[PDB]
């Protein structure tokens, strides 16, 4: 079966982290954004303009990583703005890993074709059309990676082969790639 | 005799090979990686929400140095 | 009555936001911000994008095949056929 | 020795690979004594076996 890709969903950018890390994520934005707003508006507080407006915009600016506007000039402000920081250093760090992760197996992922990776490949199922030349090519063999075949395809359960080549072709195209 | 000529080698290599192989097969390609759990990244977590009951704690004693 | 964003700023914190660098100037409307959040996140997606991609070319290499199979023979015409005379 | 001999009537093909390598070998990679078999994992520095 000709391997034509598997169109993405248009959320599979997202992928790399598990969809329960991202709502953790968010309930994470949103809860930080009000412990800051709870620190800055405290009751004697001069000029502290982290409001709900700010604070939702300050952690957003810290989590993607495009500085701020102005930081926290309080030590508790300085402090959930320092967690914050290292929250977002490892979140945005373990991405750009499990997306090179990813890309990097897929390279990795080769497509049998010189005949010995068919002999080596027990995922895919291969046979024959019997009572032909193909089988009795294979019956008579003196190549090793021949003879693994025949010792596989007398061997394999159900019957790999296939009376006519009809079927045989539907076989591949029923388990559209699982069988050769 | 049937060692010093090889027999008994011959049926060592039939038995044990003809089984089936569970060898280089399936740690070859049949391994796809998966995305991050939040267990791998977890304590990240408690670290910040923690960072954010910390935050809370500094926050009383100031009431305290101003006052 | 201090409207920075004109169409000569609006590219340039458009593009440090591409090449992630931090801009002086920041959005200060809710219909403002909407913009510059979405296209934050739009950066942090692509140059994750490109830094995995290529560390798949340099970790795997696959050197491509010029020649197939004799109809690639047919379609090139950079190559000179070689064959044994007598 | 008793190891030279057991990869002469070897029967496994993993032995028969290398009972055909070590007799085809360049140089020698038969070791007269066990010092100097020693002494070649030593001078290789893991290029020898
Ligand atoms: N035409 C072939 C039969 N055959 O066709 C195949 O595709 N395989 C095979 O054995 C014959 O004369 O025996």
């Amino acid at each position: 079966k000709k391997p034509q890709k598997s169109k993405p969903g248009v959320f599979s950018f997202l992928d790399p982290l598990a969809y329960e890390i991202w709502m953790c994520i968010v309930f994470a934005y949103i809860g930080v954004s009000v412990v800051l707003f709870l620190v800055s508006r405290f009751s004697p507080y001069s000029t502290n303009e982290f409001g709900i407006f700010n604070s939702l915009w300050f952690s957003l600016g810290a989590f993607m990583q495009q500085g701020c506007d102005i930081s926290p000039r309080s030590l508790s402000g300085r402090i959930v703005g320092g967690v914050w920081w290292f929250f977002t250093l490892i979140i945005i760090s373990s991405y750009t890993a499990n997306l090179a992760a990813f890309l990097t197996v897929e390279r990795m992922v080769s497509p049998i074709e010189s005949a010995e990776d068919l002999s080596k490949q027990t995922e895919i199922a291969y046979g024959t059309l019997d009572s032909g030349s193909t089988k009795e090519f294979f019956r008579r063999s003196k190549i090793a990676v021949f003879d693994k075949m025949w010792t596989y395809m007398r061997s394999a359960e159900p019957s790999v082969f296939v009376r006519t080549t009809a079927e045989g072709v539907a076989r591949v195209r029923k388990s559209k790639g699982k069988y050769a | 005799k049937l060692s010093e000529q090889g027999v008994l080698d011959k049926l060592k290599n039939k038995w044990w090979y003809d089984k089936g192989e569970c060898g280089a097969k399936d740690s070859g390609s049949k391994e796809k990686t998966s995305a991050l759990s939040l267990s791998n990244v977890a304590g990240v977590f408690y670290i910040l929400v923690g960072g954010l009951g910390l935050a809370m704690l500094v926050a009383l004693i100031e009431f305290c140095y101003k006052s």
